[PDB]
RNA sequence: AGAUUCCCACUGUCCCUACCUACUAUCCAGCGAAACCACAGCCAAGGGAACGGGCUUGGCGGAAUCAGCGGGGAAAGAAGA
């Protein structure tokens, strides 16, 4: 009942196009991993984007000024309150329904992620074309948190290159008593060919 | 139109939240960097300022006047008694920044540390934090710290430990001491921790901390001044004489079309009472205090190599507003932060220093005594009494 | 006479009332409204307390320009002032209340105090004195007391 | 006790600001007013009777309050001399 996503290879806007739409229709999503997301154009375009952005201080006080948010989760979940109408209380109650994390949790590691193909830099970029990463950009304009998740990171790719084994190692046992019993149920088999299932 | 003559601003916008400091120890920031390669050391230090004196020395630089010239300089003292450590803290990393993981205290905690934890020390009824001392004479205890400091060696980057420290040797009214942490920077968490876990309920003096002439920074708090105006604040200047709704004013305020005001003018609060945070103090002496061997007391602390009398860096009837000098001394150099009687952080340098004014070795020639209550005329008390006479009290 | 709140019995409630007392009106409400829920042998000690600066009585809605006070953390709120005159005009009340909670014969000290109510006045009349040849006026502000207790063990 | 300029002596007018004192302000017990007010009060751009406190598109927002403060409210005064 709770959806979550990668967020390796997706556009921005793309993602961000079908996740405002499905938040307000009641359906809680978490976006987890949210620095291998690439921009459109070269980097020192959107980067010169940004420090636009940056340059835009309230001037009297800027402590009430546009708050700059610099990680690119604060920034996934900026440019989703865009797409929302965050006055009324049909937005201030849609965005606590999302959920944005830097890097993985461990309460989002041991669970199956799912991936839109509607929004991939492979399938809507033509592949002649230049993309910009997310991380190296926070990381160029100002955060301080790379060093710490690009080892957490690798522990658990270690961790999962291990339930791979595991996985696989019930699988070729499950395929050799599949090779051992079929004299006992060579009859359940000809009545699922009939109705096409292991074709 | 625009201003007609230029002008540099009136003060700095670094230090811009003027307010009373929420905190009146001084609190450590930025610990120095580690490595693998040094042995394990401690890097901050908590002492007490306690006045000012001079100093004559020779100066050693080539290339200027003042070569081989005997010059005087101005230095503070702070007195620093041996601290106590009573345990350990340790911290992780995390990508929402350093967490902190699991504290581990000491058997028989001392009353002067039962004191801070505490508001109103003769209504409580002092039950001071007795199940938890319940955890190092049964074996059921030290599985879990056997565990505990397990976790530590695994789990744990950086290992702070909290000491506090020693009030029984003040001359001050108070009776209630100071913790704090301080970090230890050296090898592995393995080395650190078994060095750390042997000296728990120990004193630790300066001199296994610092050296000499090290240049350290000093983290303190302002004297404070009360609510001054924009005059004594941010030093401007005064209007004119021909006025009417006062002089020591700022005229012009903002413009008018950005409705607001700005908040860059310079408008009327607080004074002092601030923390600061100054960088490159050089250390001259570090004294030491009066122990009493073979009956009696030794206190040729501020004999020289050259004046080489048994005078001590008590000056005539004490400090003004301290007392009298017992435990050891560090001698800094030029004025520090924080009025007299208050407590005062150290802590090593951040910075590679190698210069030619940071590599210059010290050595002093003539220590002053100056009663300030009152201008001095002379050094100690038998000169004066060989130089007066008798006297009709006698 | 009617009063405005009508008691759950009249065999076990007191009744008294004062008309026309010259103090000030608001002082009055807020030291008034301290009092509520008290035992009457506590409200004889506050309302002294008050008197010799000790326990402070805090100004919640009639609080312009008012300064605060330390003792006032105990009712959680910073502005308090220790007014003397109401708090001397409405204790003499419960004496006279007190005498007619022992001539309808209960027993007086574990009385509750269950209700009490302050009203606005007609207002007097003075003059002063300004500038350019003004007069403006110089009114004052007196009030109607009543109040209702109840035995509540 | 009239209006102009120059030199001598003197000086906190000024470089460059400091310190002390009296009555006030500040807090308390007492007494206790008026001028004013359509509704009320956070900002940038845009259009608009061409310089909005409210409408539009965005930035954002946490009770109740004390001493100060003079940028604004195209502030108050007077049916423009
Ligand atoms: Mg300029
Ligand atoms: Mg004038
Ligand atoms: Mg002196
Ligand atoms: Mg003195
Ligand atoms: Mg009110
Ligand atoms: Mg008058
Ligand atoms: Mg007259
Ligand atoms: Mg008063
Ligand atoms: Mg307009
Ligand atoms: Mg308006
Ligand atoms: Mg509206
Ligand atoms: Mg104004
Ligand atoms: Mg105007
Ligand atoms: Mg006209
Ligand atoms: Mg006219």
């Amino acid at each position: 009942q709770v959806l979550v996503l990668d967020g390796r290879g997706h556009l921005l806007g793309r993602l961000a196009a079908i996740v405002a739409k499905q938040v307000l229709l009641g359906r809680k999503v978490v976006v987890v991993r949210c620095e291998g997301i690439n921009i459109s154009g070269n980097f020192y375009r959107n980067k010169l984007k940004y420090l636009a952005f940056l340059r835009k201080r309230m001037n009297t006080n800027p402590s009430r000024g546009p708050y700059h948010f610099r990680a690119p989760s604060r920034i996934f979940w900026r440019t989703v309150r865009g797409m929302l109408p965050h006055k009324t209380k049909r937005g201030q109650a849609a965005l606590d329904r999302l959920k944005v994390f830097d890097g993985i949790p461990p309460p989002y590691d041991k669970k199956k992620r799912m991936v839109v193909p509607a929004a991939l830099k492979v399938v809507r970029l033509k592949p002649t074309r230049k993309f910009a990463y997310l991380g190296r950009l926070a990381h160029e304009v100002g955060w301080k948190y790379q060093a710490v998740t690009a080892t957490l990171e690798e522990k658990r790719k270690e961790k999962a290159k291990i339930h791979y084994r595991k996985k696989k190692q019930l699988m070729r046992l499950r395929k050799q008593a599949e090779k051992n019993v079929e004299k006992k149920i060579s009859k359940f088999t000809d009545v699922l060919k009939t109705h096409g299932l292991l074709v | 139109s625009h201003r007609k003559f230029s002008a540099p601003r009136h003060g700095s916008l670094g230090f811009l939240p003027r307010k009373r400091s929420s905190r009146h120890r001084g609190k450590v920031k930025s610990f120095p960097k580690d490595d693998p390669s040094k042995p394990v050391h401690l890097t901050a230090f908590l002492g007490y300022k306690a006045g000012m004196t001079h100093i004559v020395r020779e100066v050693d630089r080539p290339g200027s006047k003042v070569n081989k010239k005997e010059v005087v300089e101005a230095v503070t003292i702070v007195e620093t008694p041996p601290m106590v450590v009573v345990g350990i803290v340790g911290y992780v990393e995390t990508p929402r920044g350093l967490r902190t993981f699991k504290t581990v205290f000491a058997e028989h905690i001392s009353d002067e540390c039962k004191r801070r934890f505490y508001k109103n020390w003769h209504k409580s009824k002092k039950k001071a934090f007795t199940k938890y001392c319940k955890k190092w004479q049964d074996d059921a205890g030290k599985r879990q710290l056997d565990k505990d400091f397990s976790s530590m060696k695994k789990y744990c980057q950086v290992i702070r430990v909290l000491a506090h420290t020693q009030m029984r040797l003040l001359p001050l009214r108070q009776k209630k001491a100071h913790l704090m942490e301080i970090q230890v920077n050296g090898g592995t968490v393995a080395e650190k921790l078994d060095w750390a876990r042997e000296r728990l309920e120990q004193q630790v003096p300066v001199s296994q901390v610092f050296g000499q002439d090290e240049m350290i920074d000093v983290i303190g708090v302002t004297k404070g001044k009360g609510y001054k105006g924009v005059t004594s604040r941010w030093h401007t200047k005064k209007l004119p004489r021909k006025t009417h709704r006062g002089l020591r004013k700022v005229a012009c305020i903002g413009a008018w079309h950005p409705a607001r005001v700005a908040f860059s003018v310079a408008r009327a609060g607080q004074k002092g009472y601030h923390h600061r945070t100054e960088i490159n103090k050089k250390i001259y002496k570090i004294g030491q205090g009066y122990l009493i061997k073979d009956g009696k007391l030794i206190k040729n602390n501020a004999s020289t190599d050259y004046d080489l009398s048994d005078k001590s860096i008590n000056p005539l009837g004490g400090f003004v507003h301290y007392g009298e000098v017992t435990n050891d001394f560090v001698m800094l150099k030029g004025c520090v932060v924080g009025t007299k009687k208050r407590v005062l952080t150290l802590r090593k340098s951040l910075l590679v220093q190698t210069k030619r004014r940071a590599l210059e070795k010290i050595d002093l020639k003539f220590i002053d005594t100056t009663s300030k209550f009152g201008h001095g005329r002379f050094q100690t008390v038998e000169e004066k009494k060989a130089f007066m006479g008798p006297l009709k009290k006698d | 006479v009617r009063y405005s709140l009508d008691p759950e019995n009249p065999t076990k409630s007191c009744k008294s009332r004062g008309s026309n007392l010259r103090v000030h009106f608001k002082n009055t409400r807020e030291t008034a409204q301290a009092i509520k829920g008290m035992h009457i042998r506590k409200a004889t000690k506050y309302l002294k307390d008050v008197t010799l600066k000790k326990q402070c009585v805090p100004f919640r809605r009639y609080n312009g320009g008012v300064g605060r006070c330390a003792q006032a953390k105990q009712w959680g709120w910073t502005q308090g002032r220790w007014p003397k005159k109401s708090a001397e005009f409405l204790l003499h009340m419960l004496k006279n209340a007190e005498s007619n909670a022992e001539l309808k014969g209960l027993d007086v000290d574990s009385l509750v105090i269950e209700h009490i109510q302050v009203n606005k006045a007609p207002k007097m009349r003075r003059r002063t004195y300004r500038a350019h040849g003004r007069i403006n006026p110089y009114m004052s502000s007196p009030c109607h007391i009543e109040m209702i207790l109840t035995e509540k063990e």
